[PDB]
């Protein structure tokens, strides 16, 4: 009988299943393009305000198209947390996610296999594909050269796909020379990225020490030679006191007139204590009055306001200072030193251009380009890079790349699909032909032919070598080492690792309950 | 010869990169008679 | 305005307007969009089209003119598109498509003319005299077959014919179909080799079987069954004797009245009596009639009467009802006979000839369709096409139309030109050489016709898969290094750039007539500057 | 720049070759339950007075239910011919014709193969697939006690597929006698199939005569022996002279009086010539009035009045005789004989029993079962049989099915794979592969399993028995010659006909125009 109610729609066994196979199908031509360094990149439109956004990145193609499948949503959250995790490669887990319940869809209707007893398949071929994963790996960090040079090559591998492709060869000294600048601090948040108009893509210069997008007060010199820089998150405003509740009873108007002398004096006898350490600039975090602003040029102090609380951070630990509210005890609380104070103008806007300093513990990269939508790409395209740069460096281990890593994955799949009995070994041979899918999409987007690559470069490695891979240049077989072409071990871990539980979550599925929208 | 190592599919591409390009240039067209001292001033 | 309604036209906020520089590109993308339907679709490796009507009937089809016949479009510009693959179908049929993407080219090659800012009139007469400097030369380098005797002359037909088929439907049975093509003009034609008619050749189809199944039959074919079942199906002729002796009637079995409205009036018994032995007496006299004229199958125009239809069992006399006037006329030419109006004046050299007929199934229970088979040549063909769908047997009609009609244009004398992209190439590299002597203004003019030409190679060029530039620079480097103007583009992979070793033959009229077309619209499109249209 | 109108759905990319080849698919799965002897029957919802059709032929459910697509068509038109041209295995060529585009769809889309050389490994795959035929078959024309033999097994075949699968031991004779009445005579037309509900569905039988649909008029017998048969297509009946502008100038009533006298003396005249014959039954295809009824009553002569003219035909082949009019010259004419007619009843409605005729050219089949649905089904099936079984006798010419026909084809198929090496030969495999599904469909319906069964097939040709084949009621391999199972030469070559021509529509297409509906 009629056990939901009105405007719900239900399906049962085949219309249930073959909607999210077709939504995963759906959800993963979109992203088909967008995979390998010949891939095309996805414009989107927005519904209001005629919001255009250029992207290449598969988590934020899916971030901003609406999708009421309720399969597409999973695809939807798994490439969410994977750019949340690593930042690079969401569009491998989609693109695995879908050719998975693809050769899923024809085991159970060809074959007539059980959804369970895929599954069972899967994890003992997953289980191979991560053993064979970790002893393909090899070690590193032993030697600061050869960390040096792998950190450029995941950077060349990392933005091979974007818009840096061609300029890859410079944005990799850009990228590897920040994170070595870390000093093993992994946080992205200690890198600003400042927007320029003009130029053109490899005018992105490296900078020695910090900028940032600030100005000096209306008073204030323009360079002042070897400057002790400051940082308070002090209120050089208007004070007040702090206990609330406090009111001014007045029974004439002479000692009133004191009583803002007072004021004057509290705030003046605050500003004469800054004098006391003898600094020659004072960074505020919120707006400074003009009544601090004017005392500070006699006294040859310079100021800097409206200071972000990301950019408090970024500042100090390239200072080397301690962030400093009291400024009562001047013992504690050593500051740093910066040899150039001087601004310079990139564009129409004057930015604040430090060097010299004690540490280099944040960066900066300057960005120069022709549109708004390129920059935007070069922000989510180095923010890919410097978040697996960042986490190799936790993450010590790493593995080929250039396709090789799904075929040698593969082998033992393979070889472990022969001892097993029963129908599972079907789904663990689906598993392979997975996995072998990825390089036969890495040979369509260049437009050469795939199924004599994919037939070469399978055929070489069970030969008995492991180092051969796809060069789409070319369109041949070639040595992956020599090109330079290698990825972190802890990306494919969470490419396979989540590949595998996103085709579990679909495939144990039967019924499919859409209640009535808001 | 024919019929060998590849067969162009989804040439929707083909289509969209061609509506970008009339799009831009029937733009450019109103802009190039701005061109110049002897172009003219738009009021909009 | 002033205040007051400014009106000139009737249904003035309908209608809008269009001129300036967006009046021509309203114009050139609307034929880059028909042009883009039909670019996928021309060469060998071309790929049908769907079409649906508003009733819900389909055609799956292939040839430019029935795309954009059966195709419901708005911008003007595309409807005379519709009519120049209209008209390339009814004289010529060949080259609709290309009547399409050639003249599309010559508009692409336009738009890049216009923005430098060349008058329209002196682009139209750039063409004009480029389109007949063409044909020049193109006339003079193709060589006659007149000279050869008709053995070689029936392999010029074949190579032609495998032409025409291909890039069609019926792709595997194409080497029959052009032997079967080739048997039909075989049969009727003139002694001196010239001016052939087409009309007596009609299309027949019929929805059922398999392509293999089809065959040719020198005869008509009616739709319907002999009168009244009992007699044996397939009638066979005398011992001795001319022929079955075929006879024909345009006067229904039935007692001879006025074609004035009349009224017999009956004052008696006695002559109500006459009236049943005059009613017996006249279909007595009839049976009588075509009895001692000798005929064994009779063809009645307006039907007949049940009760001769026994009189016509017992003396052994198939029969038929409800054949039409235009059957007729065909079942008088095939067996040579003459229709006689009336029994007094039947006579036995009136009386056709033919050499059996019969009758068969095709299944189960579709229907009983009439065969008739001739001994000899005769002026008469009927091709006798079977398919295994609706839309099979409706494309392979069309298709083997227009293998007729191309075969129709090789009975004119010496006009012949191997095609396969050759004929537009050597027609592109003469017109940039006169381009660098004659330059003038109209220099890029010619240069414009020049590139519009080399389209078609490239068309072929993706749709065989092949790369256009390399194409199209091995082939004008070839026609530069040797004058042979035979080679162009091999699209089936045969090897062989040239033309003679792949048999393929296209006629010569059908090939300036591409031109031609494409230069007499593009003329007409450039001079449009206004275009006003009207709310349906 | 829109040039079509307003409300014109075109499609131009790759959605096109989609839109198409799903809707293949859709009218292939949608007949996957339908072959087979283990298949489940359908059910027709009619749009227009709720009247149901319960149908197993493919071809009357495709052309009753609507379809907006294309693409359909095509498959409803090639079931369409195949229904015509003989009338047995439209779905298998909806299943084959389908599976032809599901395997090309691969090809397309995963190897990216031109559709020309999908189509032209087709050609050669069709042109060894049929010359597998004609050496395949095998002639059983030298011996008539064979060719009653092969009717009977190409009966079970047939009628096993429908809802007569327990009676078709009883309806294979009934079949077979049929067929050897008409001697023939292919016309499916000279069987009637007289549908009466109620009884057991082993209750029919073949009677040796004529049953008509009607009874006597007003006083003539039912029993009668040594009967005369006469036939008429003349009205007989208040002639109207064939000249319309006949009218009668009355002076006097009393003249008017003798006129339809000499009406009634002409029609007197007329059956005092119907009794120089000598005959006891007369029959008129027109409705017979009141007055020449009554004359025949004193002659001793019976009478029946509107038949069919479709009836007459099968009336007078069953009689012998010839249809008679103008009855001047009874030397010329000719008549039948009958040994005994006698009125029957069966159910509510009697009908007339002939038997003892002479001529045998034609019969009539009485059918009993419990609805008029289940009635219908079984006429629709022993027209599907007698349409092959009638078509055997002009192509005397057998092939062995169960698997066997479909598996011989590709063991020819792929042996001409490798002689035309190149790319063509990923095309033929692809057709190989479309003819397993046919025997793999086969053992899903019976719920046995698509890969191990088949494998078995696979190895027990190749090995040298070229009769080995699919048995569905114990699942296993065996010998065809023993179980007795065949078709028809026609039949398999239409099939691989219609659906190897039908894959070659669907396959062209890279465009779909759709105007306004009217
Ligand atoms: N220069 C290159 N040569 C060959 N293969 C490459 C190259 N750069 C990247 N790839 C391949 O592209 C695949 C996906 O790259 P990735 O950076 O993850 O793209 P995305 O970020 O869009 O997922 C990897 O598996 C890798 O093997
Ligand atoms: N078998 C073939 N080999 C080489 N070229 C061919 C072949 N068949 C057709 N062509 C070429 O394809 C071109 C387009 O022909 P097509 O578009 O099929 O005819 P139409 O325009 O009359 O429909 C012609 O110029 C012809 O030379
Ligand atoms: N008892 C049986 N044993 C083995 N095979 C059978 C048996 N009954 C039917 N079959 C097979 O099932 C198939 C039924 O085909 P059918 O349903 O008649 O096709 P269609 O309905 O399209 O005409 C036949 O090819 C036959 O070989
Ligand atoms: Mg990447
Ligand atoms: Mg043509
Ligand atoms: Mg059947």
């Amino acid at each position: 009988v009629q056990i939901f109610g009105d405007q719900v729609t239900e399906e049962r066994a085949e219309n249930a299943r073959l909607s999210a196979f077709v939504g995963a199908i759906a959800v993963g031509d979109l992203v088909k393009s967008t995979l390998g360094p010949k891939g095309m990149d996805k414009l989107l439109q927005s519904a209001s305000s005629n919001t255009c956004m250029v992207t290449n990145d598969g988590a934020t193609i899916l971030k901003s198209i609406p999708l009421d499948n309720p399969a597409a949503k999973v695809l939807v959250n798994i490439s969410k947390v994977q750019d949340d995790e690593v930042g690079d490669g969401t569009t491998s887990v989609t693109v695995l996610s879908a050719e998975l319940l693809r050769e899923a869809e024809k085991l159970i209707d060809q074959s007539k296999i059980h959804p369970q007893t895929i599954i069972e398949g899967y994890r003992l071929a997953s289980a191979a594909a991560l053993d064979a994963l970790t002893k393909a790996a090899v070690d590193n960090s032993h030697d600061k050269t050869m960390f040096r040079e792998d950190l450029i090559h995941i950077a060349k591998t990392t933005l091979s796909s974007k818009i840096l492709s061609q300029d890859k060869d410079h944005f990799a000294e850009l990228a590897t020379n920040a994170i070595l600048r870390l000093k093993g601090s992994t946080n992205l948040e200690h890198i600003q990225i400042i927007k320029i108009l003009g130029g053109k893509l490899s005018d992105s210069f490296l900078d020695e020490g910090f900028i940032l997008a600030k100005k000096f007060g209306n008073n204030q010199p323009k360079r002042i030679e070897n400057a002790k820089i400051l940082i308070a998150n002090t209120t050089l405003d208007t004070d007040k006191v702090k206990i609330f509740g406090t009111k001014f009873k007045v029974d004439s108007t002479a000692k009133l007139a004191q009583l803002e002398k007072a004021e004057r004096e509290k705030m003046k006898n605050k500003i004469a204590k800054i004098s006391k350490f003898g600094i020659n600039t004072f960074i505020n975090r919120q707006l400074i009055y003009d009544y601090p602003e004017q005392l500070f040029t006699d006294l040859g102090i310079n100021s800097i306001e409206h200071a972000d609380f990301e950019g408090v951070e970024r500042l100090a630990l390239v200072t080397g200072g301690e962030v400093v509210s009291t400024f009562d005890e001047p013992s504690k609380c050593k500051l740093g030193e910066c040899d150039v104070i001087e601004e310079i103008m990139l564009g129409e806007q004057p930015f604040l251009k430090f060097s010299g300093c004690k540490a280099g513990e944040a960066c900066t990269i300057v960005l120069r380009g022709a549109t708004d939508q390129t920059l935007d790409e070069a922000e989510r395209s180095l923010h890919d890079a410097l978040s697996v740069l960042s986490q190799t460096t936790k993450e010590t281990r790493t593995v080929l790349g250039g396709g090789c890593a799904e075929m040698v994955m593969s082998k033992a799949v393979d070889t472990e699909a022969q001892n097993i009995d029963g129908k599972k070994s079907l789904a663990v041979e689906a598993f392979a032909r997975a996995l072998r899918q990825l390089p036969t999409i890495l040979a369509d987007n260049a437009g050469f032919d795939s199924s004599e690559l994919v037939s070469k470069l399978r055929s070489s490695i069970y030969n008995g070598i492991s180092t051969s891979g796809l060069d789409l240049n070319n369109g041949t077989i070639a040595d992956m080492r020599q090109l330079g072409i290698v990825e972190s071990y802890k990306l494919k871990r969470a490419v396979v690792s989540s590949a595998s539980e996103a085709a579990e979550v679909l495939l144990r599925v039967d019924n499919i309950i859409r209640a009535r929208p808001r | 010869v024919p019929s060998n190592a590849t067969f162009k599919n989804k040439e929707k591409p083909q289509e969209v990169r061609k509506a970008n390009i009339i799009a831009a240039r029937s733009v450019a067209d109103a802009i190039r008679t701005s061109l110049g001292p002897k172009g003219m001033d738009k009021m909009i | 305005e002033m205040g007051r309604p400014f009106i000139i036209v009737k249904d003035q906020g309908n209608k809008k307007r269009q001129h300036g520089l967006e009046a021509k590109k309203s114009h050139i993308l609307a034929a880059r969009s028909v042009a883009s339907i039909i670019k996928t679709s021309l060469g060998p490796r071309g790929l049908d089209k769907i079409l649906i009507s508003p009733d819900g009937e389909i055609t799956i089809t292939n040839d430019g003119a029935t795309i954009l016949s059966q195709m419901e479009l708005d911008n003007e510009i595309a409807k005379l598109l519709v009519q120049l693959s209209k008209s390339q179908d009814d004289e010529i049929g060949d080259g609709t498509t290309g009547v399409v993407v050639l003249a599309s080219a010559l508009l692409d090659q336009a738009l890049e003319l216009i923005q430098k800012g060349i008058h329209p009139i002196k682009i139209a007469n750039g063409f004009d005299e480029a389109a007949k400097l063409a044909i020049s030369k193109l006339e003079e380098t193709c060589d006659d077959i007149s000279a050869s005797n008709d053995e070689l002359f029936r392999d010029f037909l074949l190579r032609a014919a495998k032409t025409s088929l291909g890039s069609k439907i019926v792709s595997k049975d194409h080497d029959r179909f052009a032997e079967m093509a080739v048997e039909a003009v075989i049969n009727v034609m003139d002694k001196d080799r010239k001016d052939v008619d087409f009309d007596l050749i009609k299309m027949q189809g019929r929805v059922g079987g398999s392509i293999s199944d089809s065959k040719l039959i020198n005869g008509v074919i009616l739709d319907k069954d002999f009168s009244h079942p009992q007699m044996p199906k397939c009638v066979l002729p005398k011992e001795g004797s001319d022929g079955v002796k075929l006879a024909i009637l345009t006067c229904p079995f039935e007692p001879p009245k006025p074609k004035t409205k009349h009224k017999l009036d009956i004052s008696s018994v006695e002559e109500y009596q006459k009236l049943q032995t005059y009613e017996q007496d006249k279909f007595k006299e009839m049976i009588d009639d075509v009895k001692k004229a000798g005929a064994d199958v009779v063809i009645c125009q307006w039907g007949f009467d049940d009760e001769a239809n026994h009189l016509l069992l017992q003396n052994d006399l198939p029969a038929v009802r409800w054949v039409g006037g235009q059957e007729l006329e065909h079942i008088a030419i095939s067996t040579n006979g003459r229709i006689v109006p009336r029994f007094q004046d039947l006579s036995k050299d009136k009386l056709g000839t033919c050499s059996r007929i019969y009758e068969q199934e095709f299944g189960t229970t579709k229907d009983r369709m009439l065969i008739i088979e001739q001994s000899k040549e005769t002026k008469t063909v009927t091709c006798f096409v079977r398919g295994s769908n609706k839309m099979i047997v409706d494309e392979a009609e069309r298709a083997l139309h227009d293998s007729l009609c191309v075969v129709r244009n090789l009975v004119k004398d010496s006009r012949v030109v191997y095609g396969g992209g050759a004929a537009e190439v050597t027609m592109s590299l003469a017109v940039s050489e006169e381009a660098d002597k004659q330059r003038g203004i109209d220099q890029y003019a010619f240069r414009g016709f020049a590139q519009a030409l080399d389209t078609i190679p490239m068309t072929l060029a993706e749709n065989s898969g092949l790369d256009p530039i390399g194409t199209l620079s091995t082939l004008k480097s070839k026609q530069l290094k040797e004058k042979i103007s035979n080679i162009g583009v091999d699209c089936l992979g045969y090897g062989s750039n040239d033309m003679k070793e792949l048999f393929v033959v296209d006629p010569f009229i059908g090939k300036k007539q591409q031109i031609l077309l494409a230069t007499q619209l593009c003329r007409m499109i450039l001079k449009i500057d206004n275009v006003i249209i009207s709310g349906k």
